[PDB]
């Protein structure tokens, strides 16, 4: 299958976590084809040329069959407004790759004013204007969890892809989402894996909950995913 | 007489724009490399947030180098705040940014080696290049916390310490990881002394000149005092460029005494190791050398880290609302700038950066000039740049 | 209605060494197994939960068999063991760690190893997963209630507790042993303990447990090939004694009633929150 | 018409809100009748009496129009799960007074362990367990909102209370709505009345776009609902 | 030979219970009165969180005397920091809690009219209530920046000056404030004195007698050293309540020395205005002259009040993680006690609170042991009882 | 569509104090009010921005004439004029506060008096309400960029901004004046002023504005019944001179094209949002 990297309003961490697989990096490319990535490839190369200028542009391919679409979409930036629903319209499937396409993230935050475009202030994930399809929360995921879904997409898992699935439809997250999903709603039990699971650390286990330094929460949403009992499929209870 | 445009330039981190004016044979007579990047706007979102939450949000300007930035940013609020980190959490800081260049040296040869790298070589030389870069990421997951944004980076030194076990395991890995250096820079160095790309093409000789001068602070981390920061003045896009493509640059064009500096490997090397080759190929030299330089001093910090020593200061982060605080860090990419005034109550009240290829920028629009066109992105992958890091 | 789970074989077994078995709560299999692992390299950390002299709890990563011994013995109070499993694989920097944890507990690393966002290099590490049996857990406030309000004793004096026989037993340091109905002891538990679903750990590697067996003897269910390996390789070296289910009292027809009785107990209580609009996880 | 003051999980902030209408309470409630209210009223009073005790009991009435349900439903609590229900039961309109029952509020921060209740550990708002009709955010909500709401009831002003008639079904609040719905949907102009709104001052104009310091911040909906780029019904555009 | 149970108990602020075992002529042998409100647990979640969201969020205890649990707090974080605050800073907080109890006392006196106001006097004496309260609640307005849950107690003092326009128009409404307390009393006082309700119905002499002492640190504000908090244990319900009923209780049972104390109105009059009265019909005259000292001593803090004076320590929150600050203060229900260890961060350690009605709640079920029960919720109500504060 | 809104008077005038004059944008009519309510007792109280030497502009609650003399002028930059609503009524303790603001600050404060949730004790206390016009605005540093970069004038030697003609204007503290076409200013305006639907503040009072009357002068709409009392008092005391739009050129018929201009050009983008999935007032 063909699969390509959008990157839009991200800082190519997401990126670099499929390139912590290391030398399994080799096998993951040679699994499918790398139809477009401008970190990466040359492509899609258009040489246009005018009797007054020659424009040498790399364009998003037609007919891409898995897009990682990662960072998030500057309302204000037309470029950035013209990928991603160029994604969208080339790709079979959109995966929103890293919090910032999935949720806002980090992106959440901007409020503009900055040099040298003051007016870009208005970020917002991929799902609040294009269908997604599948969403990996975190920042970034972890190289072990996209393998996973990179392996369940060519395969054909949907099982173990409908949590993601079913991510893809909410585009927006908090540690928050604790509260007001299990702590409020006398399902916490004290475990203390969502706490592991955040990247700022901004969890703090305090006798048997959950305390969010709202302060350092990023809006990530590692943990939301994390905790069983939000969901918890038939799938995980398989071991041998 | 005609107008080239590259867009997007590859094979580098983020989204650029060369916009050349060749002459009839194809010679560049004006150059221009240009960030078109969205500005996220850490600067300005960052005044009125808590400035623990600095080293968090400014390591998300880049997923490869992020460590430069959170080591920055605190080097700049305990600038600010007359804060002092532990010797041993110094020490693991600054073996965290190197653990971090040691990958991001490796990414950009692997980057490049499309073009430098025949073919029939690629899977061995990819995969020597992971294992260097799987090292490097695992001292930042060690000390740092997390490879990629590390948490640990914090106002007062690291936050976790390591075990002597941990310890005498990175030391191991960084000896491996010496080895594969020199199968590496054995390979490389003749590549680039050829000059010649992997499809036979030779480049010019005088590819990627330029008269700028260089800006680096230290050979591994970073030393505050070996730069005027009064002297550093930020100027607009319609300083460098012309008015058409000006008001696409979303970066400013930094300058030391109002003149362009380059910064980054072939910077250190010319001021601490007597590298005076100018050009976009000693740009690839001396960031390859750079990697043994590395990972010597990653095991040096090794025998000198005390592991039960204290890592983060007792200190209060509290500022006087005036003091700009300045923290300077050797990013792989260059000499990285971070400022930050802090008030009582440990908040952000003005923030600023300057990062390495935001220096590089309007360098890189010059470098491309005398030169053919088509080997315009040759000079520009010599600088190894990164866009969403120079945006911010 | 299933009543253990999957695994391979059903055992009751106790520890050899006699200083775990001074320290131990039933058999001695967590830290039996623990300490087996650390001093034959087969793990190099252990989560473990130590204990204030008020008997609160604080989780912990552990080298040494020392910190093992340490934390013996079981606090019928929550004690969030998985909060620590990331800060093991990094700063200890631990490769094979060992996890322990009510079964809750162990679906929340069955969970954490299949979808690991935030969990990077951490599902490679875990070397085994050691679950213990779980009926209802208590806030400390509560048990605190309870112990010292309605069982006379008071926490500092508490050496050790154990529910089953009819009811709730607290067992002085000094020498006495004041029992109180289960029935009173119900107002104050977790909550959340009404929506589980999982009695013997049914998703751990190692299944350990008092009920089944008698005292001093520990019903440890092996689930996983590497549960299996683990076991196996203790009881060839002689760290655990091991005798069949079959042959020992009450046997595994207690295990099977009390889960039974949970898992029916509980599973009515999920059908009234999904009645009445509240979440339930699925 | 018949209204009512439930008391649930609580500050009774809300009740003294509408107490400081002042003198003009009298004029309210001698619009309606007052027929249950544990803080003011001695209803309704129900003796029973065996051989061994006797039983006075202020239950809540049958047949309530207007009921002004205060405070978030603990879960824990079985007297405070009956009179939630037993509100929806006996009343015509249920109204969500005060963030607490509305969003939950302060009680979103609420993990239990304190004596003597230590199971107490699970607040919701009235939202996530009956039908709302009407919701007022804010802690506490304005006395001329009150007044307002109240006299939009008695004259049938269904245009009025259209906008909380709309907030009954939104059950989480916070100061992030104003980034998420706002400022990163490229409509924030920059009054900060969403400022001036805040009852806790966690909102604070910074560059002409607003900066929440999410530690100080009660999840009350205020901002939310006072910001014009959300709701602004042409209602408001009559002036005379 | 019967047990008496009524539930709620009405006109007070919350839920409780009365239970009550009484002889064949109804005479209550042992008294019960006992919060069922749930507890939201404001000490346990307070933990884990900044010093400077303890006032924001114990104002919602309640919202009656919400600046009461403000003012303690910060007066505990300030004594656990050793922060000063400002003179004219501690006048304003001052006033504002003034304010607060100018709007309690007459609330109450509101919410106990239909047993002791005749029905034909109702609509005038509720229409003199609301005049007062306004008055009390506008000054909250203006010094604390809402009447109901101030945003401007902080700690270091109070967040915002007035102007002397404002501190004028306090005073003038403090004139008339006096006015209309005047009015007030020459009504009620006498009313009280006759111990006979609104229908006729005499109450017994002894009406609500005990043997405890009282708790006062102050007549309108609060003072630390007046009170050895370390003889202050808080006790379990068991203690105190049959078994059946101390698992319905939702408070803990503070003892002074091991013994229960009184604290409110009757509690300051006592120590500082040599009132010796016992009974119910005390409280209720005490809390009534109260009203004139409050407004009185607000009149005297706008003399003394210097607009222009700075209002916040410029000292940093920070602590050492182990002292216990003390924060007192004389709520309008009593002695309001709260407790706060703050590390270098400032985030708060560990929390505790001891309201007013805590204290009271059982004295009560002794207060009304004696008499019939028929007047069991009179005596409850002569104690002003605030559930959702006493809970917390 | 309906061009101004709801009004009962439009006329051209200016102040007659010439203090005034020396220190406005055009006819001096927002502080002609505010010092005439504050010198008359009709206002206690104004909001108005307190710029800063590079323009920058800061929000302020106004109580003495000579403040409002320092705010005089158009800073074309964002102000939150509202943000300062409440602090005006609580501690500086105003009943009579008079309030500026663009048509959509205006339109914040009608609905903060509609549903003053968080607004208590506030709209009783607003006494006069004014709006000046406004098509677009800018971020400060998009504005230091139009008239440093693209005019040549540094923001500290700037002396009044003006836009009109078919150009942005920048007269210079020493004497010279730029034009660039509007085109130029575009890119840099902020992107949410392009669903703004209000030119004339069609919610306030009084509406005042540059444009439809002459250099020095300003178009005022008079609207509500408490807006023309305080206009009619003025006019009586002679603070105002007053002239009516019809006598004045180029007239009512240039705010109109100008204000359906805006209309018509930002109700498109208004459908182009819904059309995509963004979200827009109702
Ligand atoms: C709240 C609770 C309820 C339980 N209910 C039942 C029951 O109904 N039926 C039943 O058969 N068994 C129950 N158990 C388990 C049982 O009490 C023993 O822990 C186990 O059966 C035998 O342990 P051991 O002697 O084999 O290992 P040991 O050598 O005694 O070591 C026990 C290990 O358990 C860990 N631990 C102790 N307390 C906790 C805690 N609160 N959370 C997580 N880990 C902890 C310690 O780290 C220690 O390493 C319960 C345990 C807990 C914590
Ligand atoms: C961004 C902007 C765009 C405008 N566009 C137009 C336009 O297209 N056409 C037109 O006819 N008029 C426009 N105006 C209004 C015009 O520039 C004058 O402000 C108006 O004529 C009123 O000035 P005056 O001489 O009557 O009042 P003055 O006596 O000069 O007082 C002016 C008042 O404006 C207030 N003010 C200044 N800057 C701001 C701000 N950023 N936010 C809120 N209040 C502020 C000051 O506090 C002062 O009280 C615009 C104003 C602004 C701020
Ligand atoms: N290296 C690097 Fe960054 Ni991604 C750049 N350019 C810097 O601090
Ligand atoms: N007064 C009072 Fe509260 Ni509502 C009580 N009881 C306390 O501090
Ligand atoms: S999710 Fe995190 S790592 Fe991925 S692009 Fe966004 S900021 Fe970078
Ligand atoms: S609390 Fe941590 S894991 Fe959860 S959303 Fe925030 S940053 Fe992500
Ligand atoms: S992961 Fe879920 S159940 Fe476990 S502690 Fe966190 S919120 Fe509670
Ligand atoms: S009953 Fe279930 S949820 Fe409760 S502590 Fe035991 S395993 Fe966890
Ligand atoms: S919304 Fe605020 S004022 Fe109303 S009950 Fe809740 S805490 Fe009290
Ligand atoms: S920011 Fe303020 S107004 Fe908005 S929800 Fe939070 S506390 Fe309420
Ligand atoms: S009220 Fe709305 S438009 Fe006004 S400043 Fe706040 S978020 Fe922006
Ligand atoms: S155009 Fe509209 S939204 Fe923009 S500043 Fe003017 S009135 Fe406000
Ligand atoms: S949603 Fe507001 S901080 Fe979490
Ligand atoms: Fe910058
Ligand atoms: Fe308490």
């Amino acid at each position: 299958v063909k699969i390509a990297h959008i990157h839009l309003c991200g800082c190519t961490g997401c990126l670099i976590s499929l390139a912590d697989t290391y030398e399994q990096l080799l096998d993951i490319l040679n699994s499918v084809e790398l139809v477009y990535a401008l970190t990466l490839v040359d492509e899609k190369t258009e040489i246009r040329e005018t009797d007054d200028k020659i424009l040498i542009e790399r364009e998003i391919p037609d007919d891409i069959d898995i897009a990682l679409v990662e960072g998030s979409v500057c309302l204000e930036d037309e470029h950035s407004m013209k990928d991603v629903f160029d994604a969208r319209r080339k790709s079979k499937i959109v995966v929103a790759l890293g919090a910032c396409a999935a949720t806002g993230g980090i992106t959440r935050f901007c409020r503009g004013g900055q040099m040298s475009k003051p007016v870009h202030s208005s970020f917002v994930p991929i799902g609040d204007l294009i269908k997604v399809d599948l969403a990996l929360p975190g920042c970034p995921p972890s190289p072990e969890a996209l393998v996973n879904l990179i392996t369940a997409a060519l395969n054909g898992d949907t099982e173990y892809l409908e949590i993601y699935a079913e991510l893809a439809k909410k585009t927006e997250a908090c540690g928050c989402d604790l509260l007001v999903n299990v702590i409020n709603k006398s399902l916490c039990m004290g475990c203390g894996s969502c706490a592991a699971s955040c990247p700022t650390r901004a969890i703090e286990m305090i006798d048997g909950k959950p305390n969010v330094l709202k302060e350092l929460c990023i809006k990530c949403g590692a943990c939301s995913l994390q905790c069983p009992r939000i969901r918890f499929p038939k799938l995980i209870e398989e071991i041998e | 007489g005609k107008i080239v445009e590259i867009h997007p330039t590859t094979r580098h981190e983020g989204h650029t724009k060369l916009v050349l004016k060749v002459d009839d044979e194809g010679i560049v007579e004006k150059g221009a490399y240009l960030s078109v990047t969205p500005v996220r706007g850490f600067e300005k979102f960052l005044v009125g947030k808590p400035a623990e939450f600095a080293p968090i949000a400014v390591s998300r300007f880049c997923g490869i180098c992020p460590v430069a930035h959170a080591t920055s940013a605190v080097e700049a609020i305990e600038d600010a705040c007359d804060i002092t980190p532990p010797k041993d959490g110094l020490l693991l800081r600054e073996l965290c940014g190197i653990g971090n260049k040691m990958h991001s040296h490796p990414l950009h040869q692997f980057l490049i080696s499309p073009d430098y790298v025949p073919k029939d070589d690629s899977n061995e030389f990819i995969k020597r290049v992971q294992a260097m870069r799987r090292i490097g990421q695992y001292i930042v997951d060690a000390v740092g916390g997390e490879a990629i944004h590390s948490p640990n980076i914090k106002v007062g030194g690291m936050a976790k310490q390591i075990t002597e076990s941990t310890k005498a395991k990175m030391y191991y890995k960084c000896k491996e990881y010496e080895k594969l250096a020199k199968e590496q820079l054995e390979y490389l160095i003749p590549i680039f002394e050829s000059r010649t790309l992997n499809d036979g093409t030779e480049l010019p000789e005088k590819l990627g000149y330029h008269d700028f001068g260089y800006i680096a602070t230290h050979p591994t981390y970073g030393d505050r005092t070996k730069i005027d920061q009064d002297k550093v003045v930020e100027y607009t896009p319609f300083d460098v460029y012309d008015k058409d493509v000006a008001i696409q640059s979303s970066t400013t064009v930094p300058t030391y005494n109002g003149r362009l500096m380059e910064v980054g490997p072939r910077a250190r090397f010319s001021k601490f190791f007597d590298f005076k080759e100018k050009g976009a190929m000693a740009l690839h030299i001396a960031r390859a050398y750079e990697i043994s330089v590395l990972v010597k001093r990653a095991m040096e910090i090794l025998d000198e880290l005390n592991v039960n020593g204290k890592t983060m200061s007792d200190e209060p982060i509290v500022g006087d609302g005036e003091k700009l605080g300045l923290g300077v860090h050797e990013a792989a990419r260059g000499h990285n700038t971070h400022q930050a005034v802090i008030d009582k109550d440990g908040n952000i009240v003005y923030y600023n950066a300057i990062v390495a290829t935001t220096w590089n920028i309007p360098v890189i629009s010059k470098a491309v000039e005398g030169t053919h066109y088509k080997f315009a992105e040759h000079i520009v992958r010599a600088y190894d740049p990164c866009i969403s890091c120079a945006t911010h | 209605m299933d009543p253990f789970g999957k695994y391979k074989t059903v055992v009751s077994a106790r520890a050899a060494d006699k200083t775990i078995l001074k320290k131990c709560q039933d058999g001695g299999i967590v830290s039996a197994a623990y300490i087996y692992g650390l001093e034959n390299g087969l793990l190099d950390g252990v989560i473990v939960a130590d204990k204030d002299d008020k008997l609160q709890t604080t989780p912990k990563v552990a080298t040494t068999v020392d910190e093992v011994l340490e934390a013996a013995g079981t606090k019928y109070t929550v004690c969030p063991t998985i909060s620590v499993i990331k800060s093991a694989v990094r700063e200890y920097g631990c490769e094979k760690l060992g996890v322990v944890g009510t079964p809750c507990q162990i679906i929340a690393t069955r969970k954490l190893m299949k979808y690991p966002i935030g969990f990077r290099h951490v599902p490679d590490k875990l070397a085994l997963i050691v679950g213990i049996f779980c009926m209802e857990n208590f806030p400390y406030n509560g048990m605190k209630t309870i112990i010292e309000e309605h069982c006379g004793i008071k926490m500092e004096d508490v050496a050790k507790t154990d529910i089953g026989k009819g009811k709730f037993w607290v067992y002085s340091k000094w020498g006495d042993v004041k029992s109180i109905k289960l029935k009173e002891t119900h107002p104050y538990e977790q909550q959340s303990c009404h929506v589980c679903m999982d009695y013997t750990a049914e998703l751990a590697d190692i299944s350990t447990g008092s009920v089944g067996s008698p005292d001093g003897w520990s019903t440890v269910f092996i689930r996983t090939a590497q549960g299996e390996e683990f076991f196996n390789k203790m009881v060839e070296a002689g760290a655990l004694e091991v005798k069949p289910i079959e042959e020992v009292k009450p046997g595994l027809g207690l295990v099977e009633k009390l889960s039974l009785t949970k898992k029916e107990k509980n599973a009515k209580e999920i059908e009234h929150r999904k009645e009445i609009g509240l979440p339930v996880p699925y």
